[PDB]
C-alpha cells in the first residue's frame, strides 16, 4: 500500500496507509497508486481528496491550499487547511458558495465537492 | 461580358463585406490611436502649464 | 515557357530602386523623427 | 483499344485516389480530435459538454473534405468528364 | 482556353525583351506608393492629430523597428529599416490592386485582366529576391569584409556541416523569389478558372476567393519582409 | 485489348487504393485514439468506465469512414462503372 | 490509341492525385488544429471565445490549400492543358 | 494481348497496395498504442492489468483492419474478381 | 502521337507534385496552428509574440508548397521535351 | 507475352509490399523506442519492467512487417496466376 | 511508331514529379515541426526570441538542404534526362 | 513484340524504388524520433546520458537493421530479378 | 521496334525518383523532429547548449546517412542503369 500523510500548516492532520488516492490537480484529475512515479503538483483552488483504504469506506476531504507530492515511498499533501466530510455543514457551504470573494467561493466549492453534492 | 458582370457582382460583395465587417473595427482602432496621441499632447501641454 | 527570365527582370528593379529612395528620405526619416519627438 | 475503355480506367483510378486520400484524411482527423476529447475528459470530467461543441466543429471540418471527395465519385465514375 | 501566362503588349529594346503588362503593373504600384509618400510628407504632424495615412505609416515603421531591434540593433544596420518597409508595402500594393474589377473578356473565352499582380511574373519576384540577396551579402561584406564573410558563411553556425551551409546560402534567394510567384500565380490561375462560370455562378466563388486573397497577400508580404530582416540579421553577427 | 480487360484492371487498382487509404486511416487514427485512452487510464484509473463512451464515438467515426470506404471498393470490384 | 483519350485519362489520374493530396493535407491539418483547440478549451473553460481567433487563422490556411487543390483538380478534368 | 494477363497484373498491384497500406497503418497504430502503454506503465505500474485491457482493444481495432486487408488478398490475388 | 504520351505523363507528374505540396502545406499549417493555439491557451498577454514565429513558420511551409505550385507550370503548361 | 506483364505487375506489387512493411516497422519502432527512452530518462531503474511491454510492442509491430515478408514467397517466387 | 524520346521524357518527368512530391512533403513537415518547437519555446521562454533561433535554423537548414538537393536532382532529371536518346 | 526482359526489369526497378522509398521513410522517421527521445532525456538528465545510450541503440538498431533487410532486396529486385527471362 | 532500352531506362528513372522521394521524406521528418527536440531542450535547459549537440549531431548523422545511401543507390539506378540489354 501507499502511505498518505496529509500535513496541514498548523498541524499534521492525518497519516495512514491506503490503497488508492484521487485528487484534482491543476493539470487534471490524478490517481495515485503504490508505485506511482514521484511527482509534484498544485491542487486546484477548489480541490478535493478521496483516499480509498483497505476495509474502510473511502475518506473524502475538502482541501484549500492543496499541494501534492508523490515520493518513492509515501504521498504527502501539504495543505493550508482541510475539512473531513463528517464535520462540514451544508447550509454554510452553500451560503458562501459562488460568492464574489474568489477564496470564499473556491473553499465553499471544495467543501461541497467533498460532501459529494458537487 | 457575362464574366464582367459576375466579376462586378463579386467585387460589390467584397466591398459590402469590407464596409460591414472590416471598416468599423479598423476605423475604431485608428480613432483610438488618434485619441491616445491627442491625450498625450494635451497632457504634456497641461503639465507644462501646471 | 513564359517562366524563362526576361529583360523585364532588370527594368522592374530600377522602379523598385527609385521607390526605395523616396522611402529612404520622405517616409522613414520623418516617421522616425516624429516617433522620437513623441 | 477502345478510347472509352482507357478513359474509364483512368477515371476509376482517379476516383480510387480520391477516396483513398479522403479516407486517410477523415480517419486521421477523427482520431486526433478524439484523442484531444478523451484527454480533456480525463482532465475535466465535468467539461464534457463544453468540449463537444468545439470538437464537433473540428470533426465536421475533418469530415467536410471527405464528403467533397465522396461527391467527386459521382463526377468521376458516374459522370466521367471527357467521356467520348 | 485557359490561356495561362502569355504576357500581353510585350516589346523589345536593345535586344532585351520586356512585358508591357508587368511593367505597367509595377509602374502603377510605384505611383500609388509614391503618392502615399507625398500624402505623408504634406500631412506630417508631430504636434497635432495625425492622419490616417500617418497612422498606417507609423504603425508599419514601429513594427518593423521592433523586429529589427529584436534581431539587430538599429545602430548597427539602420539601412535595414527603410529597405524592409519599401518591400512590404510594395508587395502589399502589388497584391492588393488585383482586387479591383479590371477583368474583361478576350473575345475567345480566355478572360483577360487589365491589371495583373507583378508578383505573378517571374521577373518581378526574381528582381526583388536577388536585390535583397545582394543587399544582405554586401552588408555582410561591409560588417566583416571579403576575407571574413566567406569563411563565416561557409562555416555557418557549425563549420563541419559546410556543404549544408552552402546549400542554405545558395537556396535562400531561390525560395525567397518564387514563393511570391507561387502565392500570386495560384490566385491568378484560380480567378481565371472561376471566370469560366456565368455571372450568376461566378459572382460568389470570386467574392470568396478575393476575400481570402486579401489575407493571403497581406500575410505573404509580412512574411517576406520579416524573412528579409531575418536574413539581414543572420548575415551580420560576430 | 478487350475493353472489359482494361476496365477491370483499372477497377482492381482503384480498389487497391481504396483499401490502402482506408487501412492507413482506420489503423493509425484508432491507434492515436487508443493512445489517448490509455494515457487517460494511466493518469487516473477510475475514469475507465466513463471514458469508453467518448472513445467508442471516436472509433465509430474512424471506423465508419473506412467501412464506408470499403463499400465503394466492393462496387469498383463487383459493379464497375462504365463496364463496356 | 486516340491522343485525346490518353491525355484525358492522364488528366483524370492527375486530378485524382491532386485531390488525394489536398484531402490528406486538409484532414490532417484540420485535425491537428482541432486537437489543439480541444485541449486549450479543456485547460481553461472560459477562454474558448479567444481560442477561436488563432484557430480560425490556421484553418484559413489549411482549408485554403484544399480549395487550391480543388481548383487545380477542375483545371485537370474540364480544362486539360495541352489537349490538342 | 491475353486479357487474363492484364487482369492478373492489375490484381497483383491492387493487392500490393491493399496489404501495404494495411501494413503501414498497422505498424504506425501499434507503435502509437505501445507508446501509450509504455508511458502508462512508467507512470503507474500498479495499473498493469488495468492498462493491459484497454490497449488490447486498441490493437483489436487496428490489427483487425490489417487482417481484413490481408483477407482481401484472397479476394484479389487468388479469387481475381472480374477475371475473363 | 508521342506528344500525347509526353503530355499525359507530364500531367501525372505535375499532379503528384501538387499532391506532395498539399500534404506538406496542410501538415505544416496544422502543426504551426496547434503550437500557437497551445501557447495562447497557456498565456493571452503575448499574442503577438507567438504570432510572429508562427508567421515565419507558416511562410516556410507555404514556401515548400508553392515551390511545387510554381513547378506546376513547368510540368503541365511548358513541359520540357514536349517537342 | 503474358509472362512479361504478369511478372512485371508481380514485382511492382512485391516492391510496394516491402516498402509498406518497412514504413510500418520503422514508424512503430521509432515511437515505441521513444516511449521507452522517455520512460528510462524519467526513471532510470524502471528499465527492468519497461522492457517487458516494449518487447511486446515491438513484437506486435515487427511481426506484421515479418508477415509481409511472407508475401515475397507469394509475389516474386510463386506468383499466383503466372502464365 | 512509339518514339523512344517521348517515353523517356515522360518517365523522366514522372520521376521528377515524385522527387518534388517527396521533397515538398519532407520540407513542409520538418518546417512545421521545427516551428511548433520554436513557438512552444517562445511561449515557455518569453525573451528567447533570438536565443532559440540557432538550433531552429540549424534544423531548418538541414531540411531545406535535403529539399533543395531534391530540387537540383529533379531539374537534372527533367531538363537533362540521363541516358536520353 | 518488345522483349519480355525489358518490361520485366522496368517493373523490377519500379518495385525496388518503392522498397527503398518505404525503407528510407521508415528509417528516417525512426531515427529522428529515437533521437528526439534521447536528446530530451539528456536535456532533463544530463548525467543519465552515460546509460541512456543503451536502449537508444537497441531502438535504432531494430530500425537501422530493418533497413538493411530492404536494402538486400535491391539486389534481388535489381541484380537478380525473380522471373527474369 | 519498341526500344527496350527506352522502357528499361524510364523504369529505372522512375525507381530513382522513388528513391529520392522516400529519402527526402525520411530525412526531412527525422531532421524536423530532431530539431524539435533540440529546441525544446534548449528552451527548457539553455545551459546544455554545447552538450545537446552531441546526440543531435548523432541523429542527424544517422538520418543523413540513410539519405546519402539512397542518393548513392539512386545514382546507381539512373546514371548506370542495371539490366540494360
Amino acid at each position: 500500500d501507499l502511505n498518505v500523510e496529509i500535513v496541514a500548516v498548523e498541524r499534521e492532520l492525518w497519516s495512514g496507509p491506503a490503497t488508492f488516492v484521487f485528487t484534482r490537480t491543476t493539470a487534471g484529475e490524478i490517481g495515485i497508486l503504490p508505485r506511482h512515479i514521484p511527482l509534484v503538483a498544485q491542487l486546484v483552488d477548489d480541490a478535493m481528496v478521496r483516499v480509498e483504504r483497505e476495509g474502510e469506506d473511502d475518506l473524502r476531504i475538502a482541501v484549500d491550499g492543496g499541494f501534492l507530492s508523490v515520493t518513492e515511498e509515501t504521498v504527502r499533501i501539504l495543505v493550508e487547511n482541510a475539512q473531513f466530510e463528517s464535520e462540514i455543514d451544508a447550509d454554510a457551504a452553500k451560503e458562501d458558495a459562488a460568492s464574489d470573494d474568489e477564496r470564499t467561493a473556491a473553499w465553499g466549492r471544495a467543501r461541497l465537492r467533498a460532501l459529494g453534492q458537487i | 461580358m457575362s464574366i464582367f458582370i459576375g466579376q462586378l457582382i463579386g467585387f460589390a460583395v467584397i466591398a459590402f463585406i469590407i464596409v460591414k465587417w472590416v471598416v468599423p473595427p479598423v476605423r475604431t482602432l485608428m480613432r483610438n490611436q488618434q485619441e491616445a496621441v491627442r491625450a498625450a499632447l494635451a497632457e504634456s501641454a497641461e503639465a507644462a502649464k501646471k | 515557357n513564359f517562366l524563362i527570365p526576361n529583360g523585364t527582370f532588370f527594368a522592374v528593379l530600377i522602379i523598385f530602386l527609385i521607390v526605395l529612395g523616396v522611402i529612404s528620405k520622405w517616409v522613414v526619416p520623418p516617421i522616425s523623427k516624429v516617433l522620437a519627438e513623441r | 483499344l477502345d478510347p472509352n475503355a482507357i478513359i474509364t480506367a483512368g477515371a476509376l483510378i482517379g476516383g480510387g485516389l480520391i477516396m483513398g486520400g479522403g479516407a486517410i484524411g477523415a480517419g486521421i482527423g477523427d482520431g486526433i480530435a478524439g484523442n484531444a476529447l478523451i484527454s480533456g475528459i480525463a482532465r475535466q470530467p465535468e467539461a464534457q459538454g463544453r468540449l463537444f461543441t468545439p470538437f464537433f466543429i473540428t470533426v465536421g471540418l475533418v469530415e467536410a473534405a471527405y464528403f467533397i471527395n465522396l461527391a467527386f465519385m459521382a463526377l468521376f465514375v458516374f459522370a466521367t468528364p471527357g467521356l467520348q | 482556353a485557359i490561356h495561362v501566362g502569355h504576357h500581353t503588349l510585350v516589346f523589345e529594346l536593345f535586344g532585351m525583351t520586356f512585358n508591357g503588362d508587368t511593367i505597367l503593373a509595377t509602374a502603377v504600384t510605384a505611383v500609388i506608393v509614391i503618392a502615399l509618400a507625398f500624402y505623408l510628407r504634406a500631412k506630417v504632424t508631430s504636434t497635432g492629430v495625425p492622419s490616417g495615412v500617418q497612422l498606417f505609416w507609423e504603425a508599419l515603421t514601429i513594427q518593423m523597428r521592433q523586429q529589427i531591434e529584436g534581431s539587430i540593433g538599429m545602430k548597427i544596420a539602420p539601412f535595414v529599416l527603410p529597405l524592409s518597409v519599401t518591400i512590404f508595402v510594395f508587395i502589399l500594393i502589388s497584391n492588393w490592386l488585383a482586387v479591383l474589377p479590371l477583368q474583361y473578356g478576350g473575345a475567345d473565352g480566355a478572360a483577360a485582366e487589365l491589371y495583373k499582380a507583378p508578383a505573378s511574373d517571374i521577373n518581378f519576384v526574381l528582381a526583388l529576391a536577388l536585390f535583397v540577396f545582394v543587399c544582405y551579402h554586401a552588408a555582410g561584406i561591409w560588417r566583416r569584409g571579403i576575407v571574413g564573410h566567406p569563411i563565416k558563411v561557409v562555416k555557418g553556425h557549425v563549420a563541419f556541416l559546410a556543404p549544408i551551409n552552402i546549400v542554405e546560402e545558395l537556396a535562400k534567394p531561390i525560395s525567397l523569389a518564387l514563393r511570391l510567384f507561387g502565392n500570386i500565380f495560384a490566385g491568378g490561375i484560380l480567378v481565371a478558372l472561376i471566370a469560366m462560370f456565368p455571372w450568376y455562378i461566378q459572382w460568389f466563388p470570386n467574392a470568396v476567393w478575393k476575400t481570402f486573397d486579401l489575407f493571403v497577400g497581406l500575410i505573404q508580404a509580412f512574411i517576406f519582409s520579416l524573412l528579409t530582416i531575418l536574413y539581414f540579421s543572420q548575415s551580420m553577427e560576430l
